[PDB]
């Protein structure tokens, strides 16, 4: 019954986790890359802004 | 009909995890040997926002990248102009043991959250010049861990009943509940699209969830213990987790499996917080060895270390334009670096 | 709702003394800061005196500095501004102005309806605005400037002008804050912008609450001078 | 007309021999100390804030001593080469010893306090306020320290050594100066000790975990008789020798016994420093285990 | 050099700061009690009685010390974060139903869990043995032996059952080193736990002040 009934939801979660699209790692790193050096220029931590610019200045 | 009930399940199991490994040709340690590396970066405490009379356990980056909410167990909500240091105001909490905070992205709203299972929201522009309760959600029969606003009217919530919801502010009831976990949930990191939202939930396990649904698309395997952190990547889709077994491990919702293990044998505490940079090259990481540790997020090698606290980072958040990072620790101190 | 009523009016003469008493009731009062602003029969407005949240600081205007006192009774709910040896000059209508003062407030939001007093018988920054009785049709835009001698761009990045709307017989109410935010409550047919010094304000449409005196209002320095008088008028 | 001409080279012979070591032993110890110390401050700065900043002075004081012996010992020996050289190392000596113990008073008071009070003194015990009582004893023995040797400094042309490199021998100058230095300093010593002792063992009626604080107890008596063996000896000479000039004369072979014995006892009270490493800071398991393996 | 406006805003962040410094005397002379106990235990009428002279907090005062013992009787979790908001608590008042012999042996195991948590290191336990007249009555009828084999003394004598049930309490704490364990043969109605807690409460800042002293 409720036994039954949980394992009835969960067999289904895993059976719709199953049957999903699965992107291939390499262009998904490859996509991952992309984005990270598309907006690199724009990372303050990647290229320290200099201090005319900078809010936080002390 | 339960053993093969579970007999199927251990099928599905086996099916997804064959998918993976046939969908994984290589890995994203070894794809990325040959761009740059990202050098030594050196941050310094620019502002040391000072005040607050406790240990501070959550932080949140406004919209504006200029104000951010602190709590702490001395029930206190402050606002800070970390520009000019100075407190915006200083919410008296109802109960003091807040244990995360939220700003609201228009800014007119702040949530916090702790062990009274309530997520209060918190009107910041009233016309009588005090900030007010405007909601006290409840509904939930956990500890509150960490609730993130979509707009000013719905916010997710995830507490330690092992299941996250989506609430309605006006209304102040329950929309939809996202469960599914076996374990109390601990963070949480709604997507730039706010349309997806990850959770890991003490079972080493990080589910993504679909907020206009609220059926778990897919659930991440991997990780030794309790995940005490999840941030979301700028671009959409990926995420990266803390957990206790002081391993920060990056996933991708596409690709649905591990990416990058961000281990290393000189560390050995939990990650308390992790948040990416704007860009997501570095993957910030608050530890309990009373400082935080500059990932690279595509090789996994230490770019920094973020020290200068006399004790555990329990938070950490980046601005949205990425010019500063805000990192709280239990010394009742919080310190921005740039 | 957000109440500011004070009290006290009557013909006392000159060289003598009377207490303007401001009664606050709706909001916190003691986070808020108050002023006190006048208007002379047919003037403009004029900034007098300002006490701080807590009677921190206490400023005052050089023609006033002196003779007026500004005191504060946060429990009472309760300004109070003690004057003495009343000139011709004080012959005004006393403004009180609710101001706080955070990252992305909006002082001068409300003011409260004067009391009058008719009396019987340099470093300031001049902000001057070069209209009056501007014939407006009903309906069509309009763009009301104001000037300054002294640029009010602060290196914080914000200038500190402000637009004030006094409707006929109706006390001043906060239009634009820094130069561009819309007050709350405000329609956005309003709006502002300007430079280093040149300022000017556009009314996109134009309905029966519009027809009235528009006022700049410099904060950079605390004599906190105003302008004159634009007075918008139906065609 | 008893003579101290073989007594005095006898000390120049013998305290000279004992002043070499304790020196010695003394230097590296509190430059261990101060290292240590240091240390202490820096990492573990918060809940080891203040005591540190006591134990830092009574080092330093210490330190003064260590570095005044040789200068005092050289000038014992050889005449004094400049007689100011001579009194300023009579007013570095007086300063840094009586600053060494009352700052050891200081640290009683304060762990009386601490164990007998213990919610106000957890309350008002910040660094701030420890750091302000030990500026306050530094100016008071800087100050209390010149007009004691001020006036030897206008007598002291060759004469240094010991027998009269101690102020003047006035009764009106001595009664209170021995009171203050030896009544008061060694009275609060005692009942401090004694009262912490007295609690920490009373603490047995209400756990059984008292016995956690063995160390403790052992640590306070050993303060306490540290300071006992190292002070009581010079100040019991000091009272003999006054019945002696100023009072009851002793023949001349115990008048020779009485002035070797002062002597011998000033040299115990400047192994005063070696006796304060070994018990302050060495009894402390924190140190001895840090500074030790680094 | 600062504006009008932002010189307001730092006066305005003054005050504020005056506000937090005045709490400050408070919130640093407040000690904090979490109180773990259990159903049959008696902490509601312990609870009930000492106030009278979600999770739950009950602040009061004694001997003009601010007090606060927190009860999470209705939310329990063992998950470290949960137990990581009490690290900071000054101790834990343990309740113990000692007239329930059948239930000593889960209360040892919770007792167990709560002190070796790695959590409470820094905190200390006064463990409160209560029901202590039931325990009287039930201890001249039925022996502890039967439940307990490693009881050694006459079951029907209350200072020997007192005595292995304290030792029994204690044995389950694995450092030593750390803050001290209390242990108090109270019952609901003794009206003098206050006192009791105070005088422990000062035991325990009696012996952090013993560790900043660099006494040991």
């Amino acid at each position: 019954t409720a036994s039954i009934a949980q394992a009835r939801k969960l067999v289904e979660q895993l059976k719709m986790e199953a049957n999903i699209d699965r992107i291939k790692v390499s262009k998904a790193a490859a996509d991952l890359m992309a984005y990270c050096e598309a907006h690199a220029k724009e990372d303050p931590l990647l290229t320290p802004v200099p201090a005319s610019e900078n809010p936080f200045r002390e | 009909e339960l053993d093969q009930l579970r007999q199927e399940a251990e099928q599905l199991k086996n099916q997804i995890r064959d998918a993976r490994k046939a969908c994984a040709d290589a890995t994203l340690s070894q794809i990325t040997n040959n761009i740059d590396p990202v050098g030594r970066i050196q941050m310094r405490t620019r502002r040391t926002l000072r005040g607050h009379l406790a240990k501070i356990y959550a932080m949140h980056w406004g919209t504006d990248s200029r104000l951010l909410v602190s709590a702490s167990q001395d029930g206190k909500l402050i606002i800070w102009d970390s520009y000019t240091t100075n407190k915006v105001h200083a919410i008296p909490l109802r109960s003091s043991w807040v244990m995360t905070c939220a700003y609201a992205p228009s800014g007119n709203y702040v949530a916090c959250g702790g062990l009274d299972n309530i997520c209060s929201i918190y009107n910041l522009k009233t016309r009588e010049g005090n900030v007010r309760v405007s909601r006290e959600l409840a509904g939930h029969t956990g500890y509150l861990s960490c609730c993130r606003f979509l707009d000013d009217n719905q916010i997710v919530t995830s507490s330690g009943d092992t299941t996250c919801a989506l609430w309605d502010i006006e209304t102040g009831q329950q929309t939809t509940t996202f469960t599914g976990h076996t374990g109390d949930v601990m963070s949480l990191s709604l997507a730039p699209d706010t349309r997806l939202f990850v959770s890991g939930a003490c079972d080493a396990s990080a589910k993504l969830w679909d907020v206009r649904e609220g059926m778990c698309r897919q659930t991440f395997t991997g990780h030794e213990s309790d995940i005490n952190a999840i941030c979301f990547f700028p671009n959409g889709n990926a995420f990266a987790t803390g957990s206790d077994d002081a391993t920060c491990r990056l996933f991708d919702l596409r690709a649905d499996q591990e990416l990058m293990t961000y281990s290393h044998d000189n560390i050995i505490c939990g990650i308390t917080s992790v948040s990416f940079s704007k860009s997501g090259r570095l993957l910030l990481a608050g530890y309990d060895d009373f400082n935080c540790n500059v990932w690279d997020a595509l090789k996994a090698d230490r770019a920094g270390v973020l020290a200068g606290h006399d004790n555990r980072v329990s938070c950490l958040g980046v601005t949205d334009d990425g010019m500063a990072v805000a990192t709280g620790s239990w010394d009742s101190f919080l310190k921005i670096w740039n | 709702d957000v109440q500011l009523v004070e009290s006290g009016g009557g013909l006392v003469q000159p060289g003598g003394s009377r207490k303007l008493s401001c009664s606050a009731s709706g909001f916190a009062f003691s986070s808020f800061g108050m002023h006190w602003v006048r208007q002379a029969p047919e003037k403009g407005l004029e900034w007098v005196a300002y006490i701080s949240s807590g009677s921190g600081t206490i400023y005052y205007a050089d023609t006033v500095k002196g003779r007026f006192t500004i005191s504060r009774d946060d429990p009472k709910n309760t300004l109070f501004l003690q004057m003495t040896s009343l000139r011709s000059e004080d012959t005004a209508m006393y403004y009180c102005v609710r101001s706080i003062y955070y990252y992305g407030s909006s002082p001068f939001d409300f003011w409260g309806q004067g009391t009058t007093l008719t009396v019987s018988s340099s470093s300031d920054i001049v902000m001057t605005q070069a209209t009056s009785s501007v014939p407006v049709t009903p309906g069509e835009s309009v763009s009301i400037s104001c000037r300054s001698s002294k640029s009010l761009l602060h290196s914080n990045g914000n200038t500190y002008l402000y637009w004030f709307l006094q409707r006929p017989g109706q006390s001043p109410q906060l239009l634009i804050y820094r130069m561009s935010n819309l007050a709350s409550g405000v329609p956005d047919r309003f709006s502002g912008s300007g430079s280093g010094t040149a300022f000017t304000l556009t009314i996109s449409r134009l309905e029966a609450e519009d027809v009235g005196v528009y006022y700049c209002m410099q904060h950079l320095e605390y004599p906190l001078t105003f302008g004159a008088g634009t007075k918008l008028e139906l065609k | 007309d008893c003579l101290f001409d073989g007594v005095n080279e006898l000390m120049k012979t013998l305290q000279f021999a004992v002043h070499i070591p304790t020196f010695v032993l003394g230097l590296l110890l509190n430059l261990l100390a101060i290292h240590g110390f240091s240390t202490f401050l820096k990492n573990r700065w918060p809940d080891y804030a203040a005591t540190s900043i006591y134990m830092i002075n009574l080092a330093v004081f210490d330190l003064l001593l260590v570095l005044s012996l040789p200068f005092k010992m050289v000038l014992s020996q050889v005449q004094s080469p400049f007689p100011s050289l001579c009194t300023l190392v009579e007013c570095l000596y007086f300063v840094s010893m009586y600053g060494s113990v009352f700052t050891r008073c200081f640290i009683s008071m304060d762990r009386f306090l601490a164990i007998r009070y213990p919610l106000l003194v957890s309350h008002l015990r910040s660094p701030r306020k420890i750091f302000g009582i030990c500026c306050t004893i530094w100016v008071l023995v800087w100050t209390g320290s010149i007009p004691i040797y001020s006036f030897h400094g206008k007598v002291e042309k060759y004469m240094c050594f010991h027998n009269m490199s101690d102020d003047t021998w006035s009764a009106k100058v001595f009664f209170p100066l021995e009171v203050f230095g030896f009544l008061l300093p060694m009275g609060i010593m005692g009942f401090c000790c004694s009262r912490s002792i007295h609690i920490l063992l009373g603490r047995r009626d209400h756990t059984q975990d008292w016995v956690q604080q063995k160390a403790c107890i052992y640590s306070i008596a050993a303060s306490l008789a540290v300071f006992v063996v190292s002070f009581l000896p010079v100040h019991l000479g000091f009272f003999l020798q006054f019945l002696v000039r100023n009072s009851f004369i002793v023949e001349c072979r115990a008048k020779q016994s009485i002035s070797f014995f002062l002597q011998l006892s000033m040299c115990f009270s400047n192994v005063n420093c070696c006796l304060d490493v070994f018990c302050y800071y060495f009894v402390i398991k924190e140190f001895r285990m840090n500074i030790r393996a680094h | 050099t600062l504006s009008a406006e932002d010189k307001a805003a730092a006066e305005r962040s003054k005050e504020i700061d005056k506000c937090l410094s005045r709490e400050k005397t408070y919130v640093k002379r407040l000690v904090k009690i979490l109180l773990l106990g259990a159903d049959n235990s008696g902490k509601s009428t312990f609870l009930k009685q000492m106030r009278i002279i979600g999770i739950h907090e009950y602040d009061f005062e004694i001997k003009n010390v601010p007090f606060k013992m927190v009860d999470v009787g209705g939310q329990r979790s063992e998950r470290k974060r949960w137990f990581e908001c009490f690290d900071s608590v000054t101790s834990i008042l343990f309740l113990v139903d000692s007239s329930d012999f059948n239930r000593l042996t889960e209360s040892l195991n919770d007792f167990e869990t709560i002190v070796n948590n790695r959590v409470f290191s820094n905190v200390s336990i006064i463990l409160f043995l209560n029901k202590t007249d039931l325990l009287e009555e039930k201890v001249q009828i039925v022996s502890i032996k039967d439940y307990f084999l490693e009881f050694e003394g006459d079951p029907h004598c209350l200072r020997d059952v007192q005595k292995f049930l304290v030792e029994c309490f204690r044995n389950k704490r694995r450092d030593q080193q750390q803050k001290p364990l209390y242990h108090h043969f109270t019952t609901a109605i003794n009206t003098e736990n206050a006192r009791l807690i105070f005088r422990d409460v000062k035991d325990t800042i009696l012996h952090d002040n013993l560790k900043q002293l660099m006494l040991q």
